[PDB]
């Protein structure tokens, strides 16, 4: 029963180090050369590093070269991923994958490399310039999540809160819009209701259509 | 370095054959053998197929591989609801080495209702963002099926590599797919170009929309 179980993932800021683990278990370890695999979320996969059965050579991608080495115990059957100077494009699952015709993977380790801490987003109405569409842009937060509503919950016919977009700094925007009847443009009030819990911070923000 | 080029996304109704292109050069597909994997979200990748055309067991016999000259294929005869995932290649680029070599990725779609074209909405930057000197372009993209787009922005009629920030699409809760993208800009380049443009392009189609600074 071939398992492979990776380790050492988790949260870091750029510039630090990082060791990943893969226990190996169900096969004869020494035997097979090993790889990395990493995969930024929603990206395609990436081969990182391999190294032969008996760790008499080692091989990187261009990407992790000189920052990143590949080790194996073979009397511990776990394979390593040293990982120094980290940055922000390093983040993804890192998979641990054997070498050869019939390979098994590993369920992953997650890495994440970010410097971004708490903070509040910042709203910007989304004016709308017999169907005309407005929201707000809830800019530049961590971490998720965040709960928007119209008019206090009183207006929830035609809107759409998109998923935030998870920016390389590590803060998260997402979009709110709501499809309205051009007619009541000047005439209704439209205000979104901004709340980010982890910062404390909720903001009504009123949008207007514009007008020089 | 080499790359594995494979179509972003091929879709096709239940029971119908589809087949997943993955072009390389000579050095890697046209020198060496190709692999094929799927992966469902949230799991690790899954070997398909290996030596160009062997399935492992447990490979139902609908998934058939192929190579020839510097191209790979990956035929799916009669889709089932289950083939609805990510399908990578993966070949080597030099003789004998080890560097594994994985195509771009194509999301196959088995399709449960019509093609839908992408809704788009582009906002400009607000008034208020501008005054505190930033600039960011939301493009917002909804209700099309099968759920891959391409998003390209334009300067005036200059395509933009800078500043772009795109999600992936996600399910909305009619069903259909959602996805937005963002373009961040000083303020004074958003106000030195007449125009900007988001381009989905879905199923070949594209949908433009186009804003300007001027008017208010």
């Amino acid at each position: 029963q071939v398992q492979l179980v990776e380790s050492g993932g988790g949260v870091v800021q750029p510039g630090r180090s990082l060791r990943l683990s893969c226990a190996a278990s169900g096969f004869t370890f020494s035997s097979y050369g090993m790889h990395w695999v990493r995969q930024a979320p929603g990206k395609g996969l990436e081969w990182v590093a391999f190294i032969r059965y008996d760790g008499s050579n080692k091989y990187y991608a261009d990407s992790v070269k000189g920052r990143f080495t590949i080790s194996r115990d073979n009397s511990k059957n776990t394979l390593y991923l040293q990982m120094n100077s980290l940055r922000a494009e390093d983040t993804a699952v890192y998979y641990c994958k054997t070498h050869g015709s019939h390979d098994n993977w590993g369920q992953g380790t997650m890495v994440t490399v970010s410097s971004a801490s708490t903070k509040g987003p910042s709203v910007f109405p989304l004016a709308p310039s017999g169907t005309a569409a407005l929201g707000c842009l809830v800019k530049d937060y961590f971490p998720e999540p965040v709960t928007v509503s119209w008019n206090s919950g009183a207006l929830t016919s035609g809107v759409h809160t998109f998923p935030a977009v998870l920016q390389s700094s590590g803060l998260y925007s997402l979009s709110s819009v709501v499809t309205v009847p051009s007619s009541s443009l000047g005439t209704q009030t439209y205000i979104c209701n901004v709340n980010h819990k982890p910062s404390n911070t909720k903001v009504d923000k009123k949008v207007e259509p514009k007008s020089c | 370095q080499s790359v594995l080029t494979q179509p972003p996304s091929v879709s096709g109704a239940p029971g119908q054959r589809v087949t997943i292109s993955c072009s390389g050069s000579r050095s890697n597909i046209g020198s060496n053998t190709v692999k094929w994997y799927q992966q469902l979200p949230g799991t690790a990748p899954k070997l398909l197929i290996y030596y160009n055309d062997q399935r492992p067991s447990g490979v139902p016999d609908r998934f058939s591989g192929s190579k020839s000259g510097t191209s790979a294929s990956l035929a799916i005869t009669g889709l089932q609801a289950e083939d609805e995932a990510d399908y990578y290649c993966q070949s080597y680029d030099r003789y004998t080495h080890p560097a594994l070599l994985f195509g771009t990725g194509t999301k196959v779609t088995v399709l449960g209702q019509p093609k839908a074209a992408p809704s788009v909405t582009l906002f400009p930057p607000s008034s208020e963002e501008l005054q505190a000197n930033k600039a960011t372009l939301v493009c917002l993209i909804s209700d099309f099926y099968p759920g891959a787009v391409t998003v390209a922005w334009k300067a005036d009629s200059s395509p933009v590599k800078a500043g772009v920030e795109t999600t992936t699409p996600s399910k909305q809760s009619n069903n259909k797919y959602a996805a937005s993208s963002y373009l961040s800009l000083t303020p004074e380049q958003w106000k030195s170009h007449r125009s900007y443009s988001c381009q989905v392009t879905h199923e070949g189609s594209t949908v433009e929309k186009t804003v300007a600074p001027t008017e208010c």
